[PDB]
């Protein structure tokens, strides 16, 4: 190095090249999957993370954890991208795809310091993961007759095996039940904002239920609406966006009067505007007024002399699952406010959930929409509740699309290494090394899932190569019984799209990290 | 171990993964848990002081230096100024107990405090901590069993509140009130039933107005079949006591109507002039001769009201008090059984409500008037007025009285109730261990852990009683074994006997199986949690 | 702290007569009518004034020191609301009583009327006090 | 046993008397050796060897 009195670059500017920025690039690679390694499996444990604020996050989702968590290596941002990206696409395997990744750099990586071209090693993990994508569609098991009980209880059990992983897997079978419950009612694109998540705290897990219809927290009630009656046995909603208070007509109105007549009947005409409007919706014949807009004090006293029931400043998410629940239509006027327009529910209630006041909507029948009330002893728990469900529910989405499943537990891993082995074998040897070296890693997960369990890794790991070797399919590890035994059989069931992408998104990271020859980073800017 | 990993690579180049990974701390594996669980323990170690008819209070001092003394031990927590997250969690699941029952904040901690005491050992002992949790969910569950197999219904008619009443006393016998503990519980179980939906429905507490006043006695508290307000008449000279009052509540101010839009009044003559005062008078004359025109004997607003509307309203025997508050309006609207008039041209008599006698009561040599009214036919509504000879038993007679308005709830929410006095935690001890020796080995020892937890909560109230904690609880589960009766718990109060059926202690079903079940769902949470990342 | 200078440095445009004896300030405020002007200091007390006449008309005391004075324009008489203590107080002088107080610097007045802002260092309903 | 409530003075006794009942029992369970015995020397310093 020479001083160069005119340098080059900007100064500060720090330049890594060659052989050892890889190998800091896998080791950071492997220090990101060792955060979340033991999240994985039904013997996983949950990771408490605190920002800078004192907030505590605690969650058992692979892609929370590496969210909060403050990655700043450029290498090992590429995990946590990856991370995202399962958890968009699939939404479970977002530890699943850190591990494979970093597996698949640890393994490559004796061949690295070897001075082997990292193309070689691209384009082996490229036809490895396109020989092990094809062969996970071709045994992934489907049945084509597609009755209702059987595609209930395929959803059922891949909702169980999503949701066996987090604290709520002692309710596994209820929770799972009433998962698949909800996403059943949704119409054809099963969106998520048509579920609905509201979380009340106090109460039992087993005390969280799913409201066949809409509800929502009381919102700020005026004078006056204590007197109206809480209960209606065929009430008609009357979903409308109109702010009826008592106010200005417009912003830049202007009211020019020279005789007190006029000033008394401008008054009165105000008084003439907002009782024109409620008798408009008090004459529709509905019961229950949700809106919006705020409700005043005037209409809510108006509404509760009519023993009417009046809901102002209602979310926009919750009056959209009330419109698809109940099958009216939201209106910002009222001067049309007809049968066609109008909600219909069986049983509107308001009831008191662990000291918060609920309005519900139920007895609808062609409801499109459910809201879930989880019940729990802490913030952070009825969170990670919401997630374990999230997760639940794009399963049961992914396998709605289509019921191609896969046995769990590690078994289709250990098929699909012993598949790569026996393809490696049979070539001439330069990407038979790395090949087998892809094999190899795909052993992670459930070495992964004994070494969280406490078992010893390595007995089960050969006892499950024996076994498929000599035959068998769906034979992963056995949690409680500390051996193997057939998945599938045990109804430890995955989407196939899972497993697809997570070997798609893990080798595309590996290649990418392992493309980077060279790292630069530019002096830092506006320190301050 | 701690901070996490520092290598700066293997060839000396810089190796940064995490931003301000140097100042960042991290625990990993079984010395968390150890770590947990010892704040744990330590945060119930502190309640279980406040357990029971001997408990003691704790007496908080906030940021600004106000003092509260309190019993309540989800009231002590969210007061506590702590740092750690275990400690958070506990404040979390004593506020979560408190929402869902309102009654059994203290024994909620004390019951985790100890299942995560009995985790520890159990950890030492090399079982994996997901497996402690699936035997506390186990033994959990049959607790709730056996609970619901010894509970006991009791009558919530109205023709016969004696259970009602001695299940109010006894979750009133721990607090400061047990001074005036029968009275207490009269007036909890009277303003519970009186407001309250009969088909077994809700109890909205919106309709139950707690409002304390130093001074007196706090013998002196009194359940009102009305509305209590902190006003007064508006003029000084008009009565201060209207009997069989007509009342008319209005939300209008006594004043010249004006419209909300932005609006110009042209005066373009001296003609004008005077129409514009002429019509001012008239308007007053007007809205004072619509509301005599009722029958009314008194007058309710809320927006206050200026000069001439006063003396009008003084000229014509019309009492009336101003800016009265909307869930006021609302309650003396509700208990007198009149509607709200938003404007004097829709005042009608059907629309006034009735009240026997309306006052304005003095409180000694303070110069503050608060007017009641009450004496109303079929009033829904009840306020609860507190007298006390300091603003801090105040604050206490308060929230024991809150305590006992929700326990009545839990009552009215359902019927089913199991003795106290620890009786309850000893059955389920005993079923545990039992339902334990038919299990399988590998989870016998987090069931017995989980009863030998379970049996902390007699203990530690013969701890608070004075009583040799061991030989107590194992003497009343010998008893409790050898006679069929599960109602045998700790005699706190030295009245001679063990049973609580004669004690008259009971506490309710709902409040136990949430205390359980809560301090279960906290304990298997805290035990699933192996890394902190603190910065 | 905006304190005009002393002489009006003008030529008699009818405005030079400014009273501003300040005899109490921290939130002085002219009203709606020009009539009354609004002053507090750190006494926690609020004092209003009648600027033609020059006396203080009623002082204002319920409060710690106040800090920040609104106004609700309605003949300056009807109401005005102070949040100098955590404790936003509001005030009629036609009686000069708290009619509401909420237990909760910068106060602001909605101009709708029914509201108040309680920037400190919340939209307050009026008719739910809450 | 401090938290179950017992002083911490029986908890002393109890030990003791529980260490006199040990070393009864672990006198018991012990087998004569003699010093001519090379087998039984070599197995006990192997034994004191085998965890360094
Ligand atoms: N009952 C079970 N028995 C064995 N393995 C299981 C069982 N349930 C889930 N698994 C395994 O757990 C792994 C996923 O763990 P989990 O934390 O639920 O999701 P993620 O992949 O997002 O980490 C899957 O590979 C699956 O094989
Ligand atoms: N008279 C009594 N005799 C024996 N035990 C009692 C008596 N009254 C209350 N207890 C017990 O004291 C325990 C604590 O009750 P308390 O302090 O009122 O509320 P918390 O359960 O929130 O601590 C209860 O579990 C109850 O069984
Ligand atoms: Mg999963
Ligand atoms: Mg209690």
């Amino acid at each position: 190095m020479m001083p160069t009195p005119v340098i080059l670059l900007k100064e500060g500017t720090d330049s890594s090249q060659g052989i050892p920025q890889l190998v800091s690039n896998i080791s950071a690679c492997q220090v990101i999957a060792e955060a979340v390694r033991t999240t994985l499996g039904p013997r996983g444990m949950d990771k408490l993370i605190v920002d800078g604020r004192g907030k505590a996050t605690i969650s058992n989702d692979g892609a929370t954890i590496l969210k909060l968590l403050d990655v700043v290596h450029p290498a090992a941002k590429t995990l946590v991208d990856i991370a995202k990206s399962q958890d968009a696409e699939v939404g479970d395997g977002t530890t699943s795809v850190t591990l494979l990744a970093a597996e698949f750099l640890k393994q490559v990586k004796p061949y690295v310091e070897e001075g082997l071209h990292p193309q070689i090693i691209i384009r082996a993990f490229r036809t490895a993961t396109q020989l092990a994508v094809n062969k996970i569609k071709e045994i992934a098991v489907t049945v084509k007759k597609a009755d209702k009980v059987e595609q209930r209880k395929l959803l059922e059990k891949c909702a169980m095996t999503a949701l066996s992983s987090k604290l709520i897997s002692q309710q596994k079978a209820f929770f799972a039940k009433m998962v698949v419950d909800a996403v059943m009612m949704l119409d054809d694109l099963l969106q998520l904002k048509m579920i609905g998540i509201k979380k009340v705290q106090g109460g039992a897990l087993e005390d969280s239920q799913l409201v066949a219809g809409v509800a929502f927290k009381k919102t700020f009630s005026y004078a006056g609406f204590e007197m109206q009656p809480k209960k209606y046995h065929n009430p008609k909603i009357a979903l409308l966006n109109v702010e009826l208070e008592l106010k200005a007509e417009k912003d830049n109105a202007e009211i020019r009067v020279h005789t007190v007549e006029d000033y008394q009947a401008i008054v009165d005409a105000e008084w003439n505007i907002l009782y024109d409007k409620l008798e408009k919706i008090h004459h529709s014949g509905a019961k229950v007024v949700l809106s919006k807009l705020p409700i005043g004090d005037v209409a809510t006293q108006y509404f509760a002399d009519r023993d009417m029931f009046c809901a102002g400043r209602v979310p926009e998410e919750d009056l959209k699952r009330t419109m698809m629940a109940c099958g009216g239509s939201i209106q910002t006027s009222v001067n049309a406010l007809s049968a066609d327009v109008l909600g219909r529910c069986q049983v509107f209630e308001e009831t008191q959930i662990g000291g918060e006041r609920y309005n519900f909507f139920t007895g609808c029948p062609k409801a499109k929409t459910c809201t879930f009330i989880l019940r729990g002893g802490a913030e952070q728990f009825m969170e990670e509740t919401e997630r374990s469900l999230h997760d639940a529910i794009m399963i049961v989405r992914r396998a709605i699309k289509n019921d191609s499943v896969v046995a769990g537990g590690g078994a289709i891993e250990m098929e699909l290494s012993k598949y790569l082995r026996d393809y490696s074998r049979t070539i001439p040897g330069k990407q038979q090394l790395l090949i087998g070296a892809y094999a190899k890693a795909l052993e992670i997960i459930p070495r992964q899932l004994c070494d969280n369990a406490g078992f010893d890794a390595t007995n089960i790991l050969n006892k499950l190569r024996a076994r498929h070797a000599q035959g068998g399919t769906w034979y992963g590890v056995d949690i409680n019984n500390e051996d193997i035994a057939d998945n599938f059989e045990a109804f430890v069931w995955e989407p196939a799209m899972v497993r697809i992408n997570a070997l798609t998104a893990a080798s595309e990271a590996a290649c990418l990290i392992v493309s980077v020859d060279e790292t630069i980073k530019n002096p830092r800017s506006t320190v301050d | 171990a701690s901070m996490g990993t520092l290598a700066f690579d293997e060839y000396g180049r810089p190796f940064l993964i995490i931003k301000d990974q140097d100042r960042k701390s991290r625990l990993m594996g079984l010395e968390a848990l150890k770590s947990h669980i010892m704040a744990a323990k330590a945060v119930a170690n502190t309640m279980r002081t406040s357990l029971g008819p001997n408990g003691l209070d704790k007496m908080m001092v906030d940021k600004d230096g106000d003092v509260t003394v309190t019993n309540d031990g989800a009231t002590i927590l969210s007061m506590m100024d702590v740092d750690h997250q275990i400690a958070k969690l506990m404040v979390e699941l004593s506020k979560s107990q408190d929402d869902e029952i309102g009654d059994g904040t203290t024994g909620v901690v004390v019951l985790a405090g100890a299942l995560l005491e009995e985790a520890e050992q159990l950890l030492d002992r090399g079982i994996h901590p997901i497996r402690i949790a699936d035997g506390y969910e186990q033994a959990a569950r049959v607790a709730i069993e056996h609970l619901d197999k010894i509970s006991d219904s009791v009558l919530v008619d109205i023709k016969d509140t004696e259970p009602l009443i001695q299940t109010a006393k006894t979750t009133l016998g721990s607090k400061v009130v047990n001074s005036c503990h029968r009275q207490m519980a009269e007036i909890a179980v009277n303003a519970v039933l009186t407001v309250a939906d009969m088909e077994r429905r809700d109890v909205d507490f919106e309709l139950i107005k707690v409002e304390g006043k130093v001074g007196g006695r706090l013998e002196d508290t009194k359940l009102i079949k009305g509305v209590i307000v902190d006003k007064d008449f508006s003029h000084p000279q008009m009565p201060k006591k209207v009997e069989d009052a007509k009342i008319a509540i209005l939300t209008c101010p006594f004043e010249p109507p004006k419209p909300k839009t932005k609006h110009k009044l042209d005066v373009t003559s001296v003609e004008d002039y005077k129409a514009l005062q002429k019509y001012e008078k008239e308007k007053f004359e007007e809205m004072i001769q619509q509301i005599k025109e009722t029958g009314a004997n008194l007058a309710i607003c809320q927006w206050g009201f200026d000069d001439e509307a006063n003396h009008l309203l003084l000229q014509n025997n019309l009492p009336a008090v101003r800016w009265v508050g909307g869930p006021e309006i609302e309650l003396i609207a509700i208990a007198t059984g009149g509607r709200i008039v938003p404007r004097f041209s829709e005042l009608t008599a059907e629309k006034l409500g009735f009240a026997g006698l309306v006052q304005e009561i003095s409180f000694g040599t303070t110069k503050d008037k608060m007017l009641v009214i009450e004496q109303c036919k079929n009033s829904r509504a009840v306020t609860i007025f507190i007298r006390g000879g300091n603003k801090m038993i105040i604050e206490e007679a308060k929230r024991s009285l809150h305590d006992a308005l929700c326990v009545i709830r839990n009552l009215i929410r359902d019927n089913r109730v199991v003795y106290g006095g620890g009786a309850a935690e000893i059955s389920c001890a005993l079923a545990v261990s039992q339902e334990a020796d038919k299990c399988p080995t590998l989870e016998q020892y987090a069931m017995r852990a989980f009863a030998d937890a379970l049996e902390v909560i007699p203990m530690a109230l013969s701890e608070n009683s004075g009583m040799n904690p061991i030989q107590t609880m194992t003497e009343v589960r010998a008893r409790q074994v050898k006679e069929m009766n599960p109602a045998l718990g700790i005699d706190c109060l030295h009245k001679g006997t063990n049973d609580m059926k004669q004690q008259h202690v009971i506490e309710t079903l709902i409040g136990k199986k949430q205390q359980i079940s809560l301090a279960t769902q906290m304990v298997r949470m805290i035990l699933k949690i192996d890394d902190i990342r603190k910065p | 702290c905006s304190v005009y200078p002393l002489t009006f440095d003008k030529n008699e445009n009818m405005a030079a007569k400014k009273k501003s004896v300040a005899m109490h300030l921290s939130a002085c405020s002219f009203t709606n009518s020009d009539m009354q002007i609004l002053t507090a200091s750190g006494d926690g007390t609020c004092a209003l004034w009648d600027v033609e006449s020059g006396q203080l008309l009623q002082s204002f005391h319920g409060h710690a020191d106040v800090l920040c004075l609104d106004l609700a324009p309605s003949e300056t008489g009807n109401t005005f609301v102070s949040g100098g203590d955590k404790k936003a107080m509001v005030w009629d002088m036609r009686s000069g009583q708290c009619v509401q107080a909420f237990e909760t610097n910068s106060v602001r007045y909605y101009p709708s009327g029914d509201a108040f802002a309680s920037g400190s260092d919340r939209l307050y309903d009026l008719r739910a006090d809450r | 046993l401090l938290q179950k409530g017992i002083h911490p003075t029986i908890i002393s006794e109890s030990f003791q008397k529980a260490l006199e009942k040990g070393i009864e029992i672990l006198t018991d369970m012990s087998r004569p050796v003699e010093l001519s015995d090379r087998e039984t020397l070599l197995n006990s310093a192997t034994t004191s060897l085998n965890s360094k």
